[PDB]
């Protein structure tokens, strides 16, 4: 098993959950806010 | 990420105001009230000249100009766009080596060593601030500053030295050109000769200061010492700056005139036939 | 003159040439300093799991004079304390240590020092390079005022001693340490002060650095004639800590 | 969404407050100081011109 | 205050140091008779001499005596031999290059054929200076830094008053022997071939050059902080580390993220003073036979600003309220 | 279980807690103003 | 794919997360900027205009 | 066998197989914006 | 080849993923802005022009 | 030709592939950059013409 | 047997064949995209 | 003339080696620019021409 | 025997052995390609 | 002329070795360049003179 930082498998599966957890909400407000500025002026 | 000899080190104290508030570490830089300062201003200061870059119109670092106003607004302030934005920038970037100079304190307060090189920091300051606040104060207007820009502060230097017909007359300026180049001389032969003791031909014996002092006696007929070395050079750097800081400022508010000129004393002494 | 293509010309093809060679000499500098201290370790003592960019350079080796064998850098940390008095103030990496015991006699912050060899340093002719003035022949003062038998101020205006002799590099004509002379109430024996950390007057020699009751524990040579590095090393951080904990005002902030 | 607390068992409060409070006081300035750079939002000379 | 280890507070003096020797007798060509001076002991070493006396040095001080003594005694000449006025305009006076006229062809006396054999003795004296500093170094047993420090600025020497000539094909190209006649060879090639700030090789000489300043300062200021554990005797924390360099070392890895080692540093000062005259040799190299005017090479390859104001006194102000009428 | 800074689960809990209560009456003083800004002078 | 956890025993969290956020404040900060250098899309000059 | 590094082959062949499945989902993902790219506005 | 994951025996995955992270993000910020130096390719100006 | 293995038996493969990776980018750059700047091999501008 | 880096016979012949075996992919993809540049538009 | 292996006992072919891939790839890349610096053996106007 | 870098006679043998090899194809190689450069556009 | 062979009984052949290669690579280049300063040993102006 392989592991530079010292973590577990158990561990970096916890941490990649609520790490993607926090990237889809991210992207799901980029997403909403470039929906808007599209509808106020186009750029395509 | 430490070095191996580093953890003896890094105790508490040491500082000239804030305890433990910002007594710790961010990777390898050392934090505290003035590195929060110097935080503050330098990026304050960074992205006011990105956001005039981009009302200016381009984002060519050969080609961004951030200008001081014109003359006719005196000492005071100027429209943000106009040349305040360049008064703002000067007082960001005079807090960040303020800040700076102060942090370098307390590093040295707490490693437990003296001084020097904040002192020595205090002359680049010193020679800056003149640059920009006591001539164009002197003078009366905050015009007389150079810009803000990589290829558009070399002909603000041009237009100031043709200014006096020819600025290589300025006998303060002889006297800076002088210390630069010894101060680079002393410098090159210092690295020679510590490499050369410390890096024999091969399948030779490293070497000591007795033999760097027969070396130079021989070559020379004389040998400044270790230790006579380093102050040399500290005071060749120091009075580089110094007498850079004084030709710069004799040139506007003292002397008017050509600067070639200035040798009729010396042209028409009684003396002479 | 023409150009090649475009608006490249001879000055372009030179200034791109001068551009990769700053580069690798840029990598070739960065790399070369890295010959102490290397790999990171963590606030544990554990190898850090980052290490930088820059891999580690090759070895070296010098050959020293004296017949004192040879180095090879990189390499271990035979320079390294072994059991220091020092306790973590957090549970992860990036904040300060706190002593555990005295620091000034454990050795550690300002008052550190390092494992060096117990060798005394030699000149070009093998004898032992910092010699005390009574035993040098034809050393005399020619100039400044002389220290020996005025009396030592310490940092809190108390008379501890007299200045007996000096410690002169013979090879180098310059002086090195100061020797005094305690007096039974602030201790016994002799104790050294490096040159850099006195201030010579006309009637007295101040030493600001400690005070008065810090005489008495600062570390003796074994030898009346000769100094080591490492108890060079000893003698001067016992006096560099006393800059910051001689006293409780001078360790916290100052405002 | 719900394991959001977690981010307190790998940073220590004493930097991210001190990080934080830099940050929103150096956005609060920049925003107010550009603001104050335009002829339609600066209301130093709106109050000039309007008097 | 604390002692900052700038004059020494007390002096001693013992019996005077003749120099080390090996098998290759440096004793035999060394000079007997030394002095000592007091006033410099504040500063650094009170001992001075003894010297050494090779060949290549006597060869380089005779010949650069010629040098001096040619330009002077020309200089006296030009003037009618009159000592009060010889003085008066010392720093007016020079020793003129040939005329363009005359190509790479042998001058008259009277127009360039003492200004070349001037340069010819001072060539041979600095090459004779080289070669001595080359010898001292392979006889010592040392390595030959200070050889190629020396050879990075015979470069610059000898691109500015050998290689260009020929190149331009004319000695006419050369500058003259003055105080101030040198320096208005300065402004007037600066102002002849365009504008010297745009040339890129002037730049990076110009910043090798602050580099330099800018690291003997910091190193300086640095030795000296830590002088109080030993910290002067470089050699020995290099051969066996102590807390000086440990100190040092930490100091600036928490000032800017990075440091340096004891020997390490010296090859950062060494490189920074050696690249200036060596990127200034190359661009001087590089105008006229390619480049003749460099405002139009920037504009050409676009890094020269714009301006928008307008040009003129007329524009900002009026001549009677200038004067205050 | 993955903890760098030594604290347990409950106490983070706890400190998240009282940050979002921070962040959200922070937030709400952000609306109110740049909805009166608005009011003032529209940018849209 | 399934097997993307595996990035944290290589990278140390703590490390990541800061240059992250650095990036991401920086990047949006250049786009945010590059739209006000044109005149289609800056906001302030078309709120000017239409007024 | 031959190892630089102190891994082994076991652990080669995972890391490997994990960068080469990143890999083709970028070269997708930038497959894709290329198509699209290319039908806006040909070039060629 | 089959046996291409033999590179991680001889480079350290660390130093060459924050490279590679480099030099993709360099790159990709390149290409863009060669794209708006053109004409024909620069949209901000092609969104002015059809408006 | 047979024997042109042993080159390993002289340099470090490490010091080799990074070196060989630099100067392969490089190149490619470099000759991408050339192809630009003539006027029959401009893409961009075969591109602009050809609407 | 002389080895500058440490390595043996049978190492440097496996490294060997999977270097070549890179380039010749290289080699050929370069030979795909030099063909098509030279119908679309040809040199010489 | 049959004797020349024994170069290899005078010089290290280590730095030789480096020297040679250096030196060559220089020559080669200048002798390039020469002629393309040329006009009757630039080989990119020749396409246009012949067009 | 005269040796300076620490090789033998066969080792220097085979060394240039192998390194004639590989002279003798880039210099074939070179020879092919400024025949066909010749024949495309002679310089003589 | 039959003991010129102990030229070698003097000098180091190593240093001369390197010495002769810079020498005979330098002289070539430079009558080469001088060659092609002329104008009628111009043998790539030459051809296109005589097309
Ligand atoms: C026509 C042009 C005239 C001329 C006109 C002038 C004028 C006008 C000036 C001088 C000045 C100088 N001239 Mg002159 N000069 C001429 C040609 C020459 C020649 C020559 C021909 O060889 C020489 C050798 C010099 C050299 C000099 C120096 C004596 C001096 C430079 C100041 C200096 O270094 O201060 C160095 C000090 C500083 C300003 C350093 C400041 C550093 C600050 C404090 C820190 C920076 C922090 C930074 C922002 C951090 C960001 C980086 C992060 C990593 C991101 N001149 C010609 C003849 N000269 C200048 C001078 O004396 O200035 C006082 C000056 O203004
Ligand atoms: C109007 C003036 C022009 C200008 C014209 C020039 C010209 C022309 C030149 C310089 C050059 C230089 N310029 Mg400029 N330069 C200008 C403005 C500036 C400014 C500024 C405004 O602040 C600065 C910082 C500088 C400074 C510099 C240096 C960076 C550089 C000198 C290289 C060097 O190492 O010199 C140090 C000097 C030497 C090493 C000379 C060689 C010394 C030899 C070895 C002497 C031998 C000893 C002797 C024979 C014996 C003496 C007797 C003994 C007592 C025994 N320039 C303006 C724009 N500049 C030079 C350069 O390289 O530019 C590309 C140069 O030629
Ligand atoms: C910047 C470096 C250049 C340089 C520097 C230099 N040379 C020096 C010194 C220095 C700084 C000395 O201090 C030393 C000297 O004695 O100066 C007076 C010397 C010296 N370099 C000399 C020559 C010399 N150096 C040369 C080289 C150089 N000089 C460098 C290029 C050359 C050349 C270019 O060819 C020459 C010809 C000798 C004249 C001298 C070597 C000293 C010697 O051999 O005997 C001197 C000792 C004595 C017999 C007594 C001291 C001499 C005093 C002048 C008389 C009494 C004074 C009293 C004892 C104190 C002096 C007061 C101080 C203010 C000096
Ligand atoms: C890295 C580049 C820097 C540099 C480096 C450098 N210079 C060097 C060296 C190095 C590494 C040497 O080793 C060499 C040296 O000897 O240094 C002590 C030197 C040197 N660089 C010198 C000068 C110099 N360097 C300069 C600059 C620089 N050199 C750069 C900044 C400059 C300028 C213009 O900035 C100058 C003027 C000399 C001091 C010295 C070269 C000595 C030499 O060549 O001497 C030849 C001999 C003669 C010409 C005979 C002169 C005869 C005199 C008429 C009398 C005898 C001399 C006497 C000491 C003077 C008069 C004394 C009075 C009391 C009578
Ligand atoms: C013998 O002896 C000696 C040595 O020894 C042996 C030596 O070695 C040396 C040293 C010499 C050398 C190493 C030679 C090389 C030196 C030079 C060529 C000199 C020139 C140097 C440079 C060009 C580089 C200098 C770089 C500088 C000044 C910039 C570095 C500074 C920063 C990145 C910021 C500083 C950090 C601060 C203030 C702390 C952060 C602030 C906070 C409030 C912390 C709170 C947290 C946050 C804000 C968020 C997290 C922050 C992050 C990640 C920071 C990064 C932020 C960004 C925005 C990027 C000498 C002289 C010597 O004689
Ligand atoms: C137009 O042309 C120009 C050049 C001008 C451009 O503008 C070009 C621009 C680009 C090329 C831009 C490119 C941009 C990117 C590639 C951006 C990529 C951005 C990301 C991948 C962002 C990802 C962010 C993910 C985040 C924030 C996710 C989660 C974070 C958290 C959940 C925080 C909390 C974490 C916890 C609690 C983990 C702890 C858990 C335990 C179990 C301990
Ligand atoms: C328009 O273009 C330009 C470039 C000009 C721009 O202006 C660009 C602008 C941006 C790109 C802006 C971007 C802005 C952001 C990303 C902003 C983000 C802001 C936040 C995330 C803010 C968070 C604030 C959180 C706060 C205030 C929380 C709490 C505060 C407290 C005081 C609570 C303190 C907590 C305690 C005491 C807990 C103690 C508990 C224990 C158990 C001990
Ligand atoms: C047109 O002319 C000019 C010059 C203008 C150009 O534009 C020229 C341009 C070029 C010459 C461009 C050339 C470009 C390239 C050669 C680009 C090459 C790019 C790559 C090879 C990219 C590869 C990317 C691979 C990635 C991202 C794969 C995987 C990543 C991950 C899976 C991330 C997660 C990693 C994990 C989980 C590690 C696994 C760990 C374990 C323990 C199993
Ligand atoms: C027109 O004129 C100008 C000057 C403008 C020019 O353009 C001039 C141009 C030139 C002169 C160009 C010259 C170009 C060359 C000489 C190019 C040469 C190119 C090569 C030799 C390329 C080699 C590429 C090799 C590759 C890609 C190899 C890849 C290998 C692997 C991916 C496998 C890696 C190996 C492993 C993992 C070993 C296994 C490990 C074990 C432990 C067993
Ligand atoms: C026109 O005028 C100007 C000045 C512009 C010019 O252009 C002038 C140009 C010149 C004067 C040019 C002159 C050029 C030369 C003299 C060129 C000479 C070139 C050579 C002698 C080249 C030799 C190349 C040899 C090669 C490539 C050999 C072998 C290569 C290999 C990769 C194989 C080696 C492998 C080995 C040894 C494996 C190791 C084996 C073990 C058993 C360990
Ligand atoms: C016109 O005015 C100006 C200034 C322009 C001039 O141009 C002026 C020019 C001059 C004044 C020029 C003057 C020129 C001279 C005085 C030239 C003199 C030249 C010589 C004396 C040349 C001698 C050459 C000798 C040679 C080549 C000898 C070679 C010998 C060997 C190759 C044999 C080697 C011997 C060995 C190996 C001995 C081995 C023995 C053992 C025991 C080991
Ligand atoms: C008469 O009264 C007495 C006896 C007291 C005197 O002798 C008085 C003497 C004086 C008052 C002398 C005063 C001297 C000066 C003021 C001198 C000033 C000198 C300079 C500023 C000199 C600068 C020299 C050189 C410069 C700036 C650059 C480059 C030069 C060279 C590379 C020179 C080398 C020349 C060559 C290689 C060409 C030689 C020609 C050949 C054909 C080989
Ligand atoms: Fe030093």
């Amino acid at each position: 098993d392989l592991s530079f930082t010292g973590l577990t498998d158990e561990q970096a599966q916890e941490l990649h959950s609520v790490y993607m957890s926090g990237l889809w909400l991210f992207s799901a407000v980029a997403v909403v806010a470039h929906l808007a500025t599209f509808i106020w002026r186009p750029w395509f | 990420a430490l070095l191996s000899f580093e953890r003896k080190y890094r105790v508490r104290g040491g500082t000239l105001i804030g305890g433990d508030l910002f007594d710790f570490w961010v990777g390898p830089f050392y934090v505290g009230f003035f590195g929060v300062t110097t935080a503050f201003f330098a990026l304050l200061g960074t992205i006011l000249i990105f956001w005039g870059a981009s009302q200016q119109g381009t984002f060519n670092p050969w080609l961004i100009n951030i200008a001081p106003p014109d003359l006719s607004y005196g000492l005071g302030m100027a429209p943000l766009m106009e040349g305040g934005l360049w008064q703002i920038i000067t007082i960001c970037a005079i807090g960040a080596f303020v800040s700076w100079a102060l942090r370098e304190v307390e590093i040295c307060r707490k490693l437990g060593m003296g001084y020097h090189v904040p002192f020595a920091f205090s002359v680049a300051i010193f020679a800056y601030v003149t640059l920009v606040v006591f001539r164009p104060l002197l003078m009366g207007a905050w015009g007389h500053g150079f810009p803000y820009g990589i290829w558009s502060h070399l002909d603000w230097v041009s237009n100031t030295g043709y200014a006096y017909l020819h600025f290589h007359y300025n006998p303060a300026h002889m006297l800076a050109v002088t210390f630069f180049f010894t101060t680079t001389l002393a410098l090159a032969l210092h690295g020679a000769l510590v490499l050369s003791a410390a890096n024999p031909p091969k399948g030779e014996e490293v070497k000591g200061p007795d033999n760097e002092d027969t070396f130079f006696r021989d070559f020379i007929g004389y040998s400044i010492g270790t230790l006579g070395i380093h102050r040399v050079g500290l005071l060749l750097a120091l009075n580089a700056g110094f007498w850079s800081a004084v030709c710069i400022i004799i040139s506007g508010p003292v002397w008017t005139k050509g600067w070639p000129e200035w040798w009729n004393w010396w042209l028409e002494m009684p003396i002479w036939p | 003159e023409e150009t090649f293509f475009g608006n490249f010309d001879l000055a372009s093809l030179s200034l791109w040439l001068f551009y990769g060679f700053f580069a690798l000499l840029i990598y070739y500098l960065q790399t070369e300093n890295m010959r102490e201290g290397y790999p990171l370790e963590d606030e544990d003592g554990n190898t850090a799991a980052n290490q930088g960019p820059f891999p580690l350079p090759k070895e070296k080796t010098f050959k020293l004079q004296h017949g004192r064998g040879e180095l090879t850098l990189p390499g271990e940390d035979v320079q390294r304390r072994d059991n220091l008095a020092l306790r973590k103030t957090a549970h992860g990496n990036g904040f300060p240590m706190e002593p555990t015991g005295d620091p000034m006699l454990d050795g550690v912050g300002p008052a550190s020092w390092s494992k060096r060899r117990d060798v005394p340093e030699l000149d070009a002719h093998g004898h032992p390079k910092i010699v005390p003035m009574s035993a040098a022949e034809g050393f005399g003062v020619s100039a400044g005022t002389d220290p020996r038998g005025l009396p030592v101020m310490a940092g809190d205006g108390e008379i501890v001693g007299l200045v007996s002799d000096m410690w002169i590099d013979e090879a180098e004509q310059l002086v090195r340490y100061l020797e005094l002379e305690l007096d039974p109430e602030w201790g016994d024996g002799k104790r050294l002060v490096q040159r850099q950390m006195v201030r010579i007057k006309s009637d007295r020699v101040k030493v600001r650095s400690i005070y008065g009751k810090h005489f008495k524990n600062v570390p003796k040579t074994k030898s009346p004639n000769q100094v080591t590095l490492l108890e060079e090393d000893k003698i001067m951080a016992y006096y560099a800590g006393g800059t910051l904990y001689a006293d409780e005002s001078r360790l916290e902030p100052q405002l | 969404m719900s394991k959001f607390y977690k981010i307190w068992l790998i940073f220590d409060p004493r930097r991210v407050f001190v990080a934080q409070g830099v940050f929103l006081f150096l956005l609060a300035a920049m925003i107010h100081l550009v603001l104050l750079s335009t002829e339609h939002f600066n209301w130093f000379e709106l109050a000039a011109a309007n008097a | 205050p604390e002692y900052q280890n700038i004059f020494t507070q007390v002096q001693v003096q013992g019996p005077a140091e003749l120099g080390v020797d090996n098998e290759n007798n440096l004793t035999e060509e060394r000079t007997t008779g030394t002095g000592f001076s007091q006033l410099i002991g504040w500063i650094g070493n009170a001992q001075l001499g003894p010297i050494y006396l090779g060949w290549f040095g006597i060869i380089s001080l005779v010949t650069g005596t010629l040098w001096f003594n040619i330009v002077g005694f020309n200089m006296l000449s030009q003037v009618g031999y009159s000592i009060p006025e010889f003085i008066r305009q010392l720093f007016w006076l020079a020793l003129e290059p040939p005329s363009p006229e005359y190509g790479l062809r042998m001058p008259p006396l009277d127009d360039g054929g003492w200004f070349i054999i001037a340069s010819f003795f001072l060539l041979v004296s600095v090459i004779s200076w080289w070669l001595r500093t080359y010898q001292l170094a392979e006889m010592h047993k040392m390595g030959k830094h200070v050889a190629w420090a020396f050879a990075a600025a015979i470069w610059l020497f000898l691109v500015l008053g050998l290689f260009r000539p020929i190149l331009m094909g004319s000695w006419s190209e050369a500058v003259p022997y003055g105080i101030f006649p040198h320096l208005d060879w300065t402004t007037a090639f600066s102002i002849r071939y365009g504008n010297l700030y745009y040339n890129p090789f002037h730049a990076l000489s110009i910043v090798f050059l602050y580099g330099s300043v800018l690291l003997f300062a910091m190193h300086g200021a640095t030795i000296l902080a830590v002088t109080r554990f030993g910290g002067d005797r470089e050699l020995e924390q290099i051969y066996d580390r102590g807390t000086a360099s440990e100190r040092a070392g930490l100091f600036w890895r928490w000032t800017m993220g990075f440091n340096a080692t004891m020997e390490g540093i010296h090859r950062w000062a060494w490189w920074f003073a050696v690249l200036t005259p060596i990127t200034g040799g190359i661009g001087i190299l590089l105008t006229g036979t390619v480049v003749d005017n460099w405002f139009l090479w920037a504009v050409e390859h676009n890094f020269a600003p714009d301006y928008t104001q307008d040009y003129g006194y007329e524009a900002y102000t009026t001549y009677d309220g200038f004067l205050g009428r």
